[PDB]
């Protein structure tokens, strides 16, 4: 697939040689729509529309290919479920995508959006206390709940809702945040202003407890998560549309290492059983991943919430911090005898 | 057994009547269940 | 001029071996690369790798990414630097064509030197597990060479896909391979039918390997392996109250339990499904044979009864068996299990046992047929008859002594 551009010469303004066709913001959503989408999904929403995604199937070896791609077993980790909450923003992620530019967009924004320069601010998995199982199909549904644009760009919060196929009910809630950085708009404005929290009706306070230290290597390449999530962003790819954005290099997936670090506190302070145990997890993205990274979590015990212990990690690559994540986790269950 | 042997918990309440009847479930789960199972025998007296 | 070749042809017969899973196979394929001084037939088995995968027909879409380039890990490793760990290497996907490739450079290797002399003739061309694939094409014509590692590819593949490690724990450790010893093969499927009982259709262990007389070997799912671990303990310990009070038939059995560092279930109905989706990725490829649905079966579900087999090429009277298995694998399986019966065997890419191929003299090992020393009768100037032992032909007497009492 091709990608075009053109430029105009006036030197009556020698400062200015050379200026540039205003067609390109639109001259790029074309091509960027033929790559991605292929006209392969369809329904056409404005960004207030709601973004459906048709119908999705589990199959027992897109079961494998995930947790054998993200994998523990230095630390004593077993991972146990049918599907890993993790799974989730596998089948999301085309239709969130869409939002990303609209008329809404047209009004109150210039529409500028470089596509490389797009960056994952936050990412979250809110259960409705259903829990993703095994044959039964599922479908579901995007919502952009604001557009915003800050002192350092356009970002846009995505609600996602997943839902059972066969039983027709609506099992979680996923949550994504994107920045592109170089827009303003009259939409939703925020200068430094986002905040996100797991909040649970009756609560306990706990005192710092040390878990695990773990050690985590990075994929020799990113295509292979690129193949099962579904994003081709030649940015964790191609090194040459990594380099044009100014990047340290074909930078791992924020969204590998999201599931990579969730599978240790999946079976960690998660223990054998995983599966009824985290019913939500967030995760924050403090800096950039190389592929061959050799990265330090340390997960923690703080406090609790509806019974379930809420569970702190932090991120390094020798001094540097990569991912700020915490976790919603059930205590091993109890059997009690009078 | 037959939902899954993944980890258990015991927890024995009423204070100081807790040692008993997990000391009844310790020497249990030591004869017949061999297995090698992950089992926690907590106790409200002792274990809180 | 190699002697052993020399005999072969005029004197004893010689039989070829190849090895499976379980072969620690890369530090091998690392050596093999060092120690080898001609890249010429790396540069097509190279080319052919790219190119087979490319027209392929057949699904293969999750395949196809996560395989690798065989050239560019070779020099990255010869960096000293660069290589995955050792748990993405043994993983059936890359590790299957891996063990392929180093056993047919160890083909190549014997083939440099002495070709003319060290072509063909073997009496037959047996192999174990997926060592069977890269036994067939070798009797072929050498066109057939990818083909091998183009299976194998596809083996692993499948098998990877339709079944693969979902845990592990450092006791044990806990795989889908396990190995019992000193216990018969009806006493090792009798608790093994015992604990089956008690399991579903699903996840069944069974009997893939026996290895020899009371050493054999059982797979299944890890976590059901752990299970049958259970019952052979508690008979072991209950046993041994047994054996203190000093009684034989009474006795304790002493057994050996330790599982294996293999990381998928072979020769098991777990990997049933892969069979069906592996036979159409041969035929969409000019891989078209008509023993690739048969080695298959024989990999993937049926088992391999090992020691009937290298025994009955065995039994037709070759004198000789090689191994081209990475590191030396089924080389030395082979070897006790038939011992003096006139059969020896030199690891091959083993440099010692290599040093008695290449040589006139260092060649003829023939180890000892046991009928060898079989009794003799023997006649006296008196004309006494005596029976001829070991001990008659020191003593002159007859073998059979009064013991001191």
């Amino acid at each position: 697939i091709e990608i075009r551009f053109t430029l105009t010469d006036v030197v009556r303004s020698g400062g200015a040689p050379i200026v540039e066709v205003d067609d390109a913001a639109t001259a790029m959503r074309a091509v960027l729509a033929i790559a991605a989408g292929v006209e392969g999904p369809e329904n056409l929403p404005k960004v207030v529309d709601n973004t459906a995604t048709v119908t999705v199937d589990w199959d027992p070896e897109r079961v494998a290919d995930h947790t054998g791609v993200t994998a523990t077993f230095g630390a004593p980790l077993a991972p146990t479920l049918t599907v890993v909450p993790d799974a989730l923003v596998g089948r999301c992620w085309p239709a969130v995508f869409a939002a990303i530019g609209s008329a809404a967009t047209e009004a109150g924004f210039p529409v500028i959006e470089g596509l490389l320069s797009l960056v994952h601010l936050d990412h979250a998995a809110r259960l409705l206390a259903e829990l993703p199982k095994e044959p039964a199909e599922f479908t579901v549904t995007a919502k952009a709940s604001a557009a915003t644009d800050t002192e350092v760009g356009r970002v846009v919060p995505v609600s996602v809702e997943v839902r059972n196929a066969a039983d027709g009910a609506l099992l979680a809630t996923l949550e994504e945040r994107f920045a592109i950085r170089g827009r303003t708009g009259a939409a939703e404005l925020t200068d430094p202003v986002r905040a996100g929290g797991a909040i649970s009706d009756n609560a306990t306070d706990t005192p710092r407890r040390r878990r695990r230290d773990v050690t985590v290597g990075a994929p020799v390449d990113m295509r292979p998560f690129a193949v099962v999530s579904g994003d081709h962003n030649p940015i964790h790819t191609d090194r040459a549309a990594a380099l044009l954005a100014g990047l340290e290099g074909p930078i791992v997936h924020g969204m590998w290492l999201s599931a990579a670090a969730q599978h240790v506190v999946t079976a960690t302070d998660g223990k054998p059983v995983p599966p009824a145990k985290l019913i939500g997890w967030t995760a924050r993205f403090l800096g950039m991943v190389k592929p061959g990274d050799q990265v330090d979590f340390r997960v923690d015990r703080v406090g609790i919430d509806v019974g379930a212990e809420v569970l702190e990690v932090s991120a390094r690559i020798g001094s540097e911090l990569v991912m700020a994540a915490t976790a919603r986790l059930a205590a091993p269950k109890t059997v009690y005898a009078f | 057994a037959a939902g899954g042997l993944g980890v258990e918990r015991f927890v024995e309440i009423g204070v100081k009547s807790a040692p008993t009847v997990a000391g009844l479930a310790t020497n249990t789960l030591k004869l017949p269940e061999y297995s090698h199972s992950t089992v926690e025998v907590l106790n409200s007296e002792r274990d809180a | 001029a190699h002697a052993l070749v020399d005999r072969l042809s005029a004197g004893e017969p010689y039989a070829v071996a190849f090895g499976g899973q379980g072969s620690a196979w890369l530090e091998t394929l690392e050596e093999l690369v060092s120690s080898a001084g001609i890249e010429s037939e790396l540069a097509t088995l190279a080319g052919e790798a790219e190119l087979l995968l490319e027209p392929v027909a057949s699904e293969l879409v999750v395949v196809r990414p996560i395989g690798f380039e065989p050239l560019q890990w070779v020099r990255a490793l010869a960096a000293e630097e660069p290589v995955p760990s050792d748990k993405q290497l043994t993983s059936a996907a890359v590790s299957v064509p891996g063990v392929l490739l180093t056993q047919i450079a160890a083909v190549r290797a014997l083939a440099r030197q002495g070709m003319d002399l060290t072509a063909t003739p073997p009496v037959a061309v047996a192999g174990h597990s997926q060592g069977v694939l890269a036994v067939q094409a070798l009797a072929a014509k050498g066109a057939k060479d990818v083909e091998l590692l183009a299976l194998a590819q596809l083996i692993g593949a499948a098998g990877t896909l339709v079944a693969r490690r979902r845990g592990i724990t450092v006791l044990g450790d806990r795989p889908p391979m396990v190995s019992v010893t000193n216990a018969d093969p009806e006493r090792i499927y009798e608790l093994l039918e015992e604990f089956s009982s008690d399991v579903r259709t699903v996840l069944p262990p069974v009997l893939s390997i026996r290895n020899g007389r009371r050493s054999v070997v059982i797979t299944g799912t890890p976590e059901q392996l752990s299970r049958f671990e259970l019952y052979c303990t508690q008979i072991a310990e209950k046993e041994e109250a047994e054996r203190k009070n000093k009684l034989r038939g009474g006795a304790v059995f002493a057994p050996v339990f330790d599982p294996v560092q293999v990381e998928v279930g072979f020769h098991t109905p777990r990997l049933s499904d892969g069979i069906e989706i592996v036979g159409r990725w041969a035929e969409t490829v000019g891989l078209d044979v008509e023993l690739a649905k048969e080695l298959t079966e024989s990999i993937l579900v049926r088992q391999v009864d090992w020691v009937d087999e290298i025994t009955e090429l065995h039994e037709a009277g070759a004198r000789w068996i090689l191994d081209l298995g990475p590191g030396d694998i089924l080389t030395r399986l082979t070897a006790p299990v038939i011992r003096g019966l006139g059969i020896g065997i030199v690891p091959a890419a083993t440099r010692g046992g290599q040093r008695n191929l290449f040589t006139v003299g260092a060649v003829p090992e023939v180890a000892r047929p046991w009928s060898s020393y079989a009794p003799t009768v023997v006649k006296l100037p008196d004309g006494s008859v005596k029976l001829e032992t070991k001990f008659t032909r020191l003593t002159g007497r007859s073998p059979i002594l009064l013991a001191g009492m």
